[PDB]
RNA sequence: UUCCUCGUGGCCCAAUGGUCACGGCGUCUGGCUCGAACCAGAAGAUUCCAGGUUCAAGUCCUGGCGGGGAAGCCA
RNA sequence: GCUCAUGGAGAACAGAAAUCUCCAGUAGAACAAAAGGGUAAAAGCCCCCUUGAUUUUGAUUUUCAGUGUGAAUACAAACCA
RNA sequence: CGGGGUCGAAAUGACCUUGACCUAUUCUCAAACUUUAAAUAUGUAAGAAGUCCUUGUUACUUAAUUGAACGUGGACAUUUGA
RNA sequence: GGUUGCGGCCAUAUCUACCAGAAAGCACCGUUUCCCGUCCGAUCAACUGUAGUUAAGCUGGUAAGAGCCUGACCGAGUAGUGUAGUGGGUGACCAUACGCGAAACUCAGGUGCUGCAAUCU
């Protein structure tokens, strides 16, 4: 017969870690979480309750609603040809803030000092970001870096 | 060096283990109340043997714990019955040892003849001060080495008290 | 020989945090406490934090952050003389004085002194302080006792109920003072207040003066030596009240010195580590000696 | 044993080449390596192998062991 | 090959998961009279093998082995 | 409140296994059952008190058509332990 | 402290043989073992519905004009945020 | 800088064996009338801080230590892998092109850092 439950194919998923086994730190039940905030799922094995499905593991969402012990999470959902919303009421130690949105603060604010900075002077900030651009000229000395020549090796067993 | 590292008892553990409940189990109760001036604890069996014939959770013994004066009062009671000689093999090698004796009669308990006769196994226990650090709730450890006791260190202070020795090896 | 670990073992074993490895933190019980309500927010949880050392009482108001836990304020039984007890500073009565001093002190220096001033008249009753109506609604914090027996007549119980006639709101029943009768689930008042005062001291006193003498003088010596009678004892501990409720401001030590007057003899007196360079001549003298010929 | 093991070979499927090892025998060692570790006295034989001293560990047992090393 | 069933003292057969196991025949000892029959009494068991479930397995669960049986049809 | 399996060392009858004492022991045990996850001052073992295995309907997740059933999650207003 | 032989009366007695157990090594493996651990595939984000400052509402929340949510007003425009 | 209470990260913190420990503090320690709990005031509770001791616990150091952590043009740009070809090869498989890129091993180094409050020659 087959076997599709809410924990099918979850033996490593929810596995706990190796050398990382018991009770959970502290600081998941002492952060903060506010609407709006951008959150990643990862579900600790040793939290039976307010688990998420298997579905939601490494996907990140949006708070919607905070309560007691758990959290309002929005997910998107690949459904067929469309997205669906799906809303999880998942308990904190399945959450952890995303690093992504506090680097891209730090990010806004940092343009916004660049702009009041420069705009003392209006010297044209270009405050975006660029990729990794093609590398300029540049001059290669011999002093003491005299080439050394090689040449393809023999072949040799080494058993 | 030699502060406060002296051995004293920590207990002396006296058991009868009954093959039976009932009425023997009661009467090897009341020996042990009489003895020790506590009320003994009943011990249930772990599982079913067949063979020796205890059911598991069938009171098959008794015992119990004293401490302080009283139990090396009863020490020595039980040492005059077995001449202050000890077998080594009957020392632990974590310090505590232990003797066996038959007819209880030997002391005490002259007969009183509703409890009848029965045997004992004494036990010593042997620890230095600070040992609660072990027992404790908070802050529970583990004693040291040096502090430990042993054979060698039990042997001759059950050699130096008591005038006593001990047999062969 | 058979104390001996395998590498395996070791490289498997998973060790407890810290604190539970130190035995002083029940982690099970930390997370009950300080877990707050998500929705409200940044909002603390205060705990009482009420514990016993031998020689020493020490009451805590604290609060849970990621960096670590924070005081708001601390009590302690070694000032007690500041207001009037020098004897018996683990007992009963001085956890009593501990938790009114500590809810004085916080209560002062938040603002919440002159409202809520808590049970003066002393009586041995049960009563939790009160929200005043158009009032702030009292400060509001939870035992931490800690690895301690919840137990009948201890005296982690006596610092709650000294905090909540001092105006602390901390919520309790009355199954755990003495007094309290076990067959007819109710309180004796009686009892009660003649522990707050140290009359299961006092009595003991008059029943050993009276019986053995020489254990009076081994025990209760300070008294004697500082004119201390059994029923001079409720006196001074009704004054270190009164002294208590009037100023519990915390006057610290003079301290003496400076901290690097303190810490010059202790870095001077503390081993250090021993260098690479020194640890690689240390081994090569070893190699030379025990294994060259000696 | 060339011949033993191009003898053996008919008995396999497949394709089986015959290589002279660099190294002394079963060890992972090559022959002048291992010959310049027992001049010295790193080397300990067993009943069929061979224990090599480590330059880690406590030197109480690295001189039980291989004192022919540390007599120089 | 599939499915069903059984495996027990020298032989035949039985058993409530609950005493190192009922009966009968055979064997042995003694008696009656030389032998049978008969009267009294004894002995004999790793319950086919390998695993597990329960405080307890002959029995409860899986595989193998051997004995027997049913099926193996339309063309 | 306590720590298990297991091993080692000891104690009359008592031996391989009865009961007692100590040391080690990251779980090598137990948590009704299948297997897999998870759990050590516990989710295990013992003890105390209990009926929240209650009421009212709503929302969410899984299977999914984003239907039903089943199961589960987090809340709300009560009443309780 | 398993099973055998020899000196043996036996011995918590010895010499030897074979097994198990222990220690350090050694050869080889795992769809339903694993400390570790890719490549490719996968979630989110990269701003005007944004950021910041000031102070208003509440029957929620707080020891508390403390917070939460929603707001008024004000500042930052085309390099407005790869 | 030491110590205590409460902690955060949770072995750079653990484990084995030794050594040392001013001051203070913690600790062991002393007693059983009361609250309280035990077969046992051993644990738990209460009283004293008095009669003593750093012996242990605790802190620190030591170890060509086990373990753990970090790093490396150490192994190895290897194994493996995305993409491509009317490439080779009877096939099994293997090379080449444009890319990504390990683990073990080896070597080297390290062996708790830190927050709030209080207290200490
Ligand atoms: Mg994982
Ligand atoms: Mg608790
Ligand atoms: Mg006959
Ligand atoms: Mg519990
Ligand atoms: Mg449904
Ligand atoms: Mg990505």
């Amino acid at each position: 017969g087959k076997s599709h439950g809410y924990r099918s194919r979850t033996r490593y998923m929810f596995q706990r870690d190796f050398r990382k086994h018991g009770a959970v730190h502290l600081s998941t039940y002492l952060k903060v979480y506010k609407v709006g905030d951008i959150v990643d799922i990862k579900a600790n094995g040793s939290i039976q309750k307010g688990m998420p499905h298997k579905f939601y593991q490494g996907k990140t969402g949006v708070v919607y609603n905070v309560t007691k012990s758990s959290v309002g999470v929005i997910i998107n959902k690949m459904v067929g040809n469309r997205y669906l919303e799906k809303r999880l009421n998942l308990r904190v130690e399945h959450i952890k803030h995303s690093k992504c949105r506090q680097e891209f603060l730090e990010r806004v604010k940092a343009n916004a000092a660049k702009r009041a900075e420069a705009k003392a002077q209006g010297v044209a900030v270009q405050l975006k970001r660029q990729p990794a651009q093609p590398r300029e000229s540049r001059i290669v000395s011999t002093e003491g870096n005299v080439p050394q020549t090689l040449a393809p090796v023999p072949y040799e067993t080494f058993i | 060096q030699n502060p406060m590292r002296d051995l004293k008892i920590e207990k002396l553990v006296l058991n009868i283990s009954v093959g039976e409940s009932g009425d023997r189990l009661t009467r090897a109760s009341k020996v042990l109340e009489q003895l020790s001036g506590q009320t003994p604890v009943q011990s249930k069996a772990r599982y079913t043997v067949r063979t020796f014939g205890i059911r598991r959770n069938e009171k098959i013994a008794v015992h119990v714990t004293v401490r302080g004066p009283k139990a090396e009062e009863i020490l020595e009671r039980g040492l005059k019955v077995k001449e202050y000689q000890l077998r080594d093999r009957n020392f632990s090698a974590t310090g505590n040892f232990g003797f066996g004796i038959d007819e209880h009669i030997d002391l005490g308990i002259k007969y009183d003849p509703s409890i009848g006769i029965f045997g004992m196994d004494f036990y010593v226990v042997m620890n230095r001060p600070g040992a609660r650090v072990t027992r404790r709730k908070r802050c529970k450890g583990t004693v040291g080495n040096s502090h430990k006791t042993t054979k060698e260190d039990t042997v001759s202070w059950f050699k130096q008290k008591y005038d006593a020795d001990v047999l062969d090896k | 020989q058979k104390d001996a670990k395998s590498s395996a073992y070791s490289s498997r074993f998973q060790t407890p945090f810290r604190r539970r490895r130190e035995g002083k933190t029940d982690y099970y019980q930390r997370k009950r406490l300080v877990t707050q309500h998500k929705a409200k927010y940044n909002t603390p949880k205060y705990r009482l934090v009420v514990r016993f050392t031998n020689k020493d009482i020490i009451c805590q108001i604290i609060s849970s952050t990621i960096t670590g836990d924070v005081v708001l304020a601390a009590a302690y039984s070694h000032e007690l003389p500041r207001y009037g007890i020098t004897h018996g500073l683990t007992n009963w009565a001085a956890a009593y004085a501990t938790g009114l001093l500590i809810a004085r002190r916080t209560l002062q220096k938040l603002g919440l002194d002159e409202t809520y001033k808590g049970v003066e008249e002393v009586e041995g009753e049960y009563e939790l302080t009160e929200a005043v109506e158009d009032g702030p609604r009292p400060f509001k914090v939870f035992l931490d006792i800690g690895l301690q027996r919840t137990t009948t007549g201890a005296r982690v119980f006596g610092a709650l109920k000294g905090a909540s006639d001092g105006g602390l709101y901390v919520p309790h029943s009355e199954n755990r003072f003495p007094g309290w009768d076990f067959e007819t689930e109710e309180i004796d008042p009686e009892l009660l207040r003649s522990y707050i005062f140290g009359g299961h001291v006092s009595q003991y006193m008059e029943e050993l003066a009276d019986d053995d003498e020489e254990r009076f003088s081994e025990l209760f010596k300070g008294y004697l030596a500082d004119d201390i009678d059994a029923d001079s004892l409720e006196d001074i501990y009704t004054s270190a009240h009164e002294a208590i409720r009037a100023d519990p401001a915390f006057k610290p030590t003079e301290k003496k010195f400076t901290k690097e007057q303190y810490a010059a003899e202790s870095k001077k007196y503390r081993q250090t580590k021993l260098s690479k360079e020194e640890r690689a001549a240390r081994v090569a003298a070893k190699i030379a000696a025990l294994a060259g010929q000696q | 044993v060339v011949e033993g093991l191009r003898r053996a070979r008919y008995k396999f499927p497949g394709q089986q080449k015959i290589i002279l090892s660099k190294k002394w025998g079963f060890t992972n060692l090559d022959r002048p390596e291992y010959l310049k570790k027992r001049e010295a006295g790193e080397v300990k034989d067993d009943g069929a192998f061979v224990k090599f001293l480590s330059k880690k560990g406590s030197l109480e047992n690295n001189i039980r062991e291989f004192p022919e090393y540390f007599a120089a």
